[PDB]
């Protein structure tokens, strides 16, 4: 019973299909992992009866298997090394549950729809960092990072940079000093905002990703936004949560991202990677690693998580398929098959 | 369209507060960034920062510990606040406006006149 | 940040002469390099947008071009009204940094 | 595995919906270190599931035959209690440990809630005598499954049933009880656990808590008086908020004065309910008037360092809604 | 926790039904670690697991990893799960994916749907890669805490080795009884060292012809090294070691029928070396009557507090049954 910390990633260079869960009626799945177990979280099918539930990863989500953590139309989960944090929203209120007990709450700031990262959150020591957001998807939507300690909200972090619209952030650790997040951006652009959160200084900054590979959906053709790294290109309306994990090697940080194949519908799902660099100021295209999901199959939301091995962490990306969950992980080397 | 006003003198450790009045346009317009450029005597230009009505805000990282910019839409104006002014901060402070037109293709099309601020005991 | 250098820092040129000013970025800035004309006592006036394009109202004597790291501004015919200090900045990644600029003296 | 004690409550000032369990009767929740269990009766047996699971036959464990019952945890183990003229049977952990006989030769009943354990001593309310008339309750002190002492209350003992109990402090247990036949005003029990002594007096509060009820303040009389609408009734929710300097008291009430419909949450801080007529503040609506809102009960969730007051509500088989003292702001 | 070194077995002389489990699940196998046995199988496609003794279903099962072929073992500290789906073999240790192995022959990579054998922290796994009706080499992978640290290439008769059933002959030896498609009805036998990580395969000499379809024992008419009649297709047979202080007993299964996959008999021989001993194995009894199907048969061992219990199971078409070395007398 000791706090988790970011650790260097398990050796490997590629991703492969790891596990598929394909049948309760659930939506918007995610996975979160503690020191020795992974849980598959989803919301049980906006509506007062919606709930945040979980089953052990590898189980089929059924009523017999599922534990109901809290009422919620949206939510997240974390593990700080001593216990699980369950977070969710049902104006709107955000509730935080630690282990068995309800602890703090947070009220919509925008007095508008409140949502959180639909993903595992990121804990260092006993401090869990959660992205929350509100103001409506149709316009300006501001995100904040809540620093949660044993279920209590101790600090609210207001970001600088491009903050007019940040939603559904997929976060992971780049290093022991920082959390980075690949965010959704409705209304304004095909480029995902990228958040850098300094955990030593509890300071966040957001800039638009510079890469010419557009990651949100719908998107214009890659390389087709003749503007400075910061500009908003076409097809801003719509959008979807992207997968994103870090590969922390002793000397380099790899960054893995998901994208749909469709520039229109949410169809298929591809995997992209870049090693090293600094996305806020780096226009180079991401390398294509392979196809996680075929174009004839649904491919909606995707998320990152990391599996804890005994002495390293394994980056993994999950994909929602309207909904079944496919898991891909950084195991070994070679092409994704 | 842009005009600076405020103290022409602060002493070390004091906060400098300069306000740029906007006319012939509006700070409430989401298509523009408003901001400040510094020019120390005998030197070239240093960018300080810029803000938008949409909430976006950027600052020069070497300064972004001591600076805040406020877009005061109700009075159609904006201001620069610099804490702990020490000495090397003596400069002409200019306000400027940057449209995000076409696709963010422009850099400060409109400029103010500038206000020279001396830092002294 | 991206450090930008301008050269020559001081320029002596005649009326009717041709002026070339070069900006050297330490990192690629794609094609987003802006140029300004600062007459002493005045706020800098924008001349150039995306390396070229040319700001409306600029006398057509001015034109820029370039890509990546090395860019130039030229004045097709130098006139006394072109006496100014000229500056350029990265206009891609944030922390827009200006070089020292150049002084253009007209003789 | 040390005995539990009442602890100060977790900082917060309001209640919010926490959890709904919905597709059994007389549901309740009881909690111990590191777990909460949802209890209910099978339409008879006392059964339970881990809180958060939906009760199913595969999930439900049958603790004992019972048409009435309760559960407790003392820090070392679970106590399961139930009735089935009937006998009270007490189980501790896996073994059946003791019994208590009927005393008025009638329908013996218990709290249909969690009981309150301090140290190894679990305090259970039992009652007999029949609802349509005089019904004297007694408290049993149960130690490691055995009935060590029976406590006979003083004060207004004419009729006490279905008591929702919790700790006001480490030196006493208070209970908000149902009162059929005689009044819409709930009896309030103060049990001194240092002296195993109890007194019962009516809550003096104008905001009548049982159902059916008269309008607030609609009975001119002393705190001690009975008023109208004595026939019919329902168990109320009740929890304590134990702060360093003050004791908060939270209560539930149906919205309808005539029917078991809707459910509101009321609160007052400090004072002495036996001699304090001031109205309870209205905190909010737990259940809309178009929904059942029937029985409610208190329980406390144990955090690592503090306790969280919670109130659950029965909704007719029936669903269970849980509200808890998390955060601050309106419900 | 510590490593699962193999131990001498629990005394007894014969087998009987230890457990039967019966109501799309295929190719079952079981494996045991300290204090725990799991029943593994594939779905019709994941490697799934249910605790041994429960009937496989949805509620009591887990989907451990995607695969259409796989295996599992426990090293004394954690469970290792293996599976494949130009398929890639994945290795998962506990909950983490730890490594992979690509194709070699670029064919249908398959493994041992039986059990993985761990000594110390080193788990030995047989993999097969190569058509069906043709040459197919097998290799042994040595896996440590989920990582592949060594690939072992066998000598001897290696033209075709498939779907092996492995167990320990001793602390310093692993032996496996392998299927042979295309070339012979006799079953190949691999002897793997662990001190030198060296494997060698020779055809079992023994005139029991432990496969199906098979000839009568009028094949041979060739030195033990004789790939004679039938062998097409084949069945995944298996065996366990008895490991006694003084000698190694070897318990093998054979389809009763020489044609289709019907019935199942149990055979035993003690001592010797199957690579050069033609004497037929003794018949112990019938595990499955020749009215009922009897398909894959895996070996596994159940760990007791002080000793190991050799057990052989079998697939019915699905359902399975376990036979164990319990006491003496005859199989009933
Ligand atoms: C973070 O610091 C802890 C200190 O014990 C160390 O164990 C861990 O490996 C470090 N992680 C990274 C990614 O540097
Ligand atoms: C009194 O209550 C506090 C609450 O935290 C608890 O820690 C303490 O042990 C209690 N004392 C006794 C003896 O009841
Ligand atoms: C192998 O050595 C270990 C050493 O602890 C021993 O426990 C084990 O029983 C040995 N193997 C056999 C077959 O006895």
């Amino acid at each position: 019973p000791e706090w988790t910390y970011p650790r260097l990633s398990c050796p490997g260079s590629t991703f492969q299909k790891a596990l598929l869960i394909s049948p309760l009626i659930i939506r918007e799945p995610f996975v979160a992992c503690g020191p020795n177990e992974c849980k598959h979280f989803a919301l049980t099918h906006r509506n007062k009866l919606r709930h945040l539930i979980s089953v052990k990863l590898g189980k089929i989500p059924t009523v017999e298997n599922s534990i109901f953590h809290m009422a919620a139309w949206s939510g997240s989960a974390c593990h700080d090394g001593k216990e699980w944090t369950y977070i969710g929203v049902d104006n709107a209120l955000l509730k935080v549950k630690y282990g068995e007990a309800y602890t703090d709450t947070y009220h919509s700031y925008a007095n508008n729809i409140l949502r959180t990262q639909e993903s595992a959150c990121n804990c260092i020591g006993g401090n869990c960092y959660l992205m929350i957001t509100d103001g409506s998807a149709s316009g300006v939507s501001e995100c904040r990072f809540l620093k949660i300690r044993e279920g209590r909200i101790i600090k609210e972090i207001f970001p600088t940079g491009r903050v007019k619209h940040t939603e559904e952030c997929t976060c992971g650790f780049a290093s022991n000093k920082t959390i980075e997040c690949a965010c959704r951006d409705n209304r304004y652009t095909a480029k995902r905002p990228f958040v850098k959160l300094n955990v030593e200084t509890d300071t966040a900054e957001i800039r638009l990703m510079c890469t010419d590979t557009y990651l949100d959906t719908p998107r214009p053709n890659d390389g087709s936004i003749t503007g400075p790294c910061e500009s908003d290109g076409d097809k801003g309306s719509g959008g979807i949560k992207g997968g994103f994990v870090h590969q922390r090697m002793k000397s380099k940080i790899g960054r893995w991202y998901s994208r749909t194949m469709s520039k229109t519908e949410r169809m298929g799902m591809g995997l992209y990677v870049k090693y090293g660099g600094d996305p806020w100021a780096d226009s180079d295209a991401l390398a294509f690693s392979g196809v996680m999901v075929p174009m004839k199959e649904p491919g909606w939301y995707s998320f990152g998580f990391e599996i804890k091995d005994k002495k390293c962490d394994v980056p993994c990306i999950g994909i929602e398929m309207v909904a079944a969950t496919a898991i891909y992980c950084l195991m070994g080397s070679g092409q994704l098959l | 369209q842009l005009q600076e006003a405020g103290p022409g003198l602060v002493k070390p450790s004091e906060t400098l507060s300069l306000t740029c009045t906007v006319s012939g346009g509006s700070v409430s317009d989401t298509s523009y960034f408003w901001g400040w450029i510094r020019q120390p005597p005998g030197k070239g230009l240093e960018w300080i920062g810029s803000v938008s009505y949409t909430g976006d805000n950027y600052y020069n990282p070497s300064l972004r510990s001591r600076v805040a910019i406020s877009l005061d839409a109700p009075k159609n104006r904006f201001s620069l606040k610099l804490r702990s002014v020490t000495a090397a901060d003596t400069a002409v402070y200019y306000c400027a406006r940057r449209p995000t037109h076409f696709d963010f293709w422009k850099t400060f099309d409109y400029w103010g006149q500038g206000s020279l601020v001396t830092v002294s005991s | 940040d991206i450090q930008m250098t301008q050269s020559p820092s001081t320029l002596s040129a005649s009326v009717g002469d041709r002026v070339t000013i070069t900006c050297r970025a330490s990192q690629s800035i794609s094609t987003w390099l802006a140029w300004y004309q600062q007459k002493p006592g005045e706020a800098p006036k924008l001349l150039i947008y995306k390396a070229s394009n040319l700001e409306s109202g600029v006398p057509s004597r001015f034109s820029g071009s370039g890509s990546g790291t090395e860019f130039t501004l030229t004045i097709s015919s130098l006139q006394p009204d072109d006496f100014a200090t000229y500056y350029c900045q990265q206009y891609n990644i944030y922390s827009w940094t200006f070089g020292q600029g150049t002084k253009v003296e007209i003789k």
